[PDB]
């Protein structure tokens, strides 16, 4: 399976970096510290091509992981799930892991293929986990940076 | 946890040779796999990161590549300055694990060790102790075997071996072979002998001497 | 540009504790991870621990969790290592390190040793390794000193004030059963040399201030 190795920024030019086994925070980065942004390897799965909307995995390149959604207490999540490398991506994904990509106002949205109306967030407030979210404050949109370096 | 070997523990390279070292992971790391070298008494170094990709500052000559479980270093014309440990690092999954290493040593003619044998002093024995040292000087390869023979008997679990760096002028090793005896089991034997066997010798050498003869 | 200085090690008893420092500079050490790995003698290197950015979450090896606390203070550039329960495994010189994205280890300190053992600061007894009645005509004959239990490391040996450099091997110290370190210095000079030359080994342990000049002549 062919994917895309990338950055992600929200709208508000915070950066995305890891901080913890499985976490992830969003924080403006000095331009010097542009390299400490997570990379991601974003998937095109099979699934509903619907106007405006393309079924994307996102794996962590550097790590054994994959972003998933799941329920904890009712409420839909956002957790980053250790898989075996050699065997992803897969064309087949599993449910959980699939995000459909939106294509909006210039810019990317990732909303869980389990739970409609909710996406990929961070807070407002600097240094803050990412989290699935979506009246509201969450920041929902993002720019994809290619990785060269 | 993922354990990474190292294959082989030791390699004798020629200068201006291009070597491969190889580092295997215990389950599929992506390319999350990352080289180090680092010189006795000395900090380590990165060399390589990602398995394949460059870090600022380090020599062309080194080269990594490799994905999943298997992954090699390349040194790409060694030079003099390049004997050194070899380490990877994977960085996948937690805990973070290295890999044993690969000691990289400059090749050389094969030299015999000369060998000398000295009984313990006087002034020693008189404390209560006594030293017999083995001598192996100026060898090459490292690989040397020492065996210490107590009237034609075959010693075990009292002897401690230290081998010195690689030379830097002629590449050779020295070693020394210390057996350790009480002022009593020292004056129980007559015969001390150590046997050496060495690449450089076409029949092992052994040099011996009859306690206070 | 990047620099990583560790501080605080030394000898420490068994079942005691010790704190390890690392200062930064030249790099906005709030936003990389830190790690500190370890280096017992004559060793491969063992990864102990790393402590995120913003210190809000670590993690650490299995032979290190639960006796040791890894902690950074981003005000002032500084990473710490807390050691509890130290035992003579934990006998190590210990860097720090920065990572890249939780990846490699891009910088390094140049490491602090901390030593773990119940031994006393003991100065050595320095022995002759007397040269063999043997060593012919216009050969090889080898002499030395045997340099034995002292604590703790280092000692030095030079060979007449180091007026004499070629041919000497002062091998790297071992440590005993006893929890003392013991070394040999050799030479190897002309075996007719042997009345003409005096050959005085001089060994140096700052720790106990115990320097010794030992002659090493042929046995009668
Ligand atoms: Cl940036
Ligand atoms: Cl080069």
């Amino acid at each position: 399976v062919r994917s895309l190795n990338c950055t992600l920024r929200d709208s508000q030019q915070k950066s995305l970096v890891m901080s913890g086994p499985y976490e992830l925070k969003a924080l403006h980065l000095q331009g010097q510290d542009m390299e400490q942004q997570v990379v991601f390897s974003m998937s095109f799965v099979q699934g509903e091509e619907s106007n405006d909307k393309i079924p994307v995995a996102l794996g962590l390149k550097e790590k054994n992981l994959y972003l998933s959604c799941v329920l904890k207490d009712d409420k839909p999540t956002l957790q980053l799930e250790s898989v075996d490398p050699k065997n992803y991506p897969k064309k087949k994904m599993e449910k959980r892991f699939v995000f459909n990509k939106i294509e909006i106002n210039n810019k990317l949205e990732f909303e869980s293929a389990q739970f409609p109306n909710w996406y990929i967030s961070t807070s407002q407030a600097e240094n803050m986990p990412v989290f699935l979210g979506g009246g509201g404050q969450d920041i929902t949109d993002f720019t994809m940076q290619f990785v060269s370096s | 946890e993922i354990v990474l070997t190292q294959s082989p523990d030791f390699q004798s390279v020629t200068p201006k040779e291009k070597v491969t070292i190889t580092c295997r992971a215990s389950q599929s790391i992506g390319s999350s796999l990352h080289w180090y070298q680092q010189k006795p008494d000395q900090s380590p170094k990165l060399l390589i990161k990602y398995a394949s990709q460059s870090f600022s500052g380090v020599p062309s000559r080194f080269s990594g590549s490799g994905s999943g479980t298997d992954f090699t270093l390349t040194i790409n014309s060694l030079e003099a300055e390049d004997a050194a440990a070899y380490y990877c690092h994977q960085s996948s999954s937690l805990p973070f694990t290295f890999g044993p290493g690969t000691k990289v040593d400059i090749k050389r003619t094969v030299a015999a060790p000369s060998v000398f044998i000295f009984p313990p002093s006087d002034e020693q024995l008189k404390s209560g102790t006594a030293s017999v040292v083995c001598l192996l000087n100026n060898f090459y390869p490292r690989e040397a075997k020492v065996q210490w023979k107590v009237d034609n008997a075959l010693q075990s679990g009292n002897s401690q071996e230290s081998v010195t760096e690689q030379d830097s002028k002629d590449s050779t090793y020295s070693l020394s072979s210390t057996l350790t005896l009480s002022k009593a089991d020292y004056e129980k034997h007559k015969v001390y002998a150590c046997e050496v066997t060495h690449q450089g010798l076409s029949s092992p050498v052994t040099k011996s001497f009859n306690r206070g003869e | 540009q990047v620099q990583l200085v560790e501080s605080g090690g030394g000898v420490v008893q068994p079942g005691r504790s010790l704190r390890l420092s690392c200062a930064a500079s030249g790099f906005t050490f709030s936003v990389y991870g830190m790690n500190w790995v370890r280096q017992a003698p004559g060793k491969g290197l063992e990864w102990v621990a790393i402590i995120w950015y913003d210190g809000d979450n670590q993690y650490y090896a299995d032979s290190v969790k639960g006796r040791f606390t890894i902690s950074r203070d981003n005000s002032k550039n500084t990473l710490y290592l807390q050691m509890n329960g130290l035992r003579a495994e934990d006998t190590a010189v210990y860097y720090c390190a920065r990572d890249l994205r939780t990846g490699p280890f891009d910088y390094w300190g140049q490491g602090t040793l901390v030593t773990v053992s119940s031994a006393s600061t003991k100065g050595p007894s320095v022995f002759p390794l007397a040269p063999s009645s043997k060593s012919t005509s216009g050969g090889t004959a080898a002499l030395g000193c045997l340099v034995k239990d002292y604590f703790p490391e280092p000692v030095t040996v030079s060979w007449n004030s180091g007026a004499l450099t070629s041919g000497v091997h002062t091998f790297p110290a071992v440590l005993q059963s006893s929890g003392l370190y013991s070394l040999s210095s050799v030479v190897t000079v002309p075996s007719s040399s042997l009345g003409t030359q005096t050959y005085i080994c001089n060994v140096n342990h700052k720790p106990s201030n115990t320097k010794v000049d030992k002659r090493v002549e042929p046995k009668s």
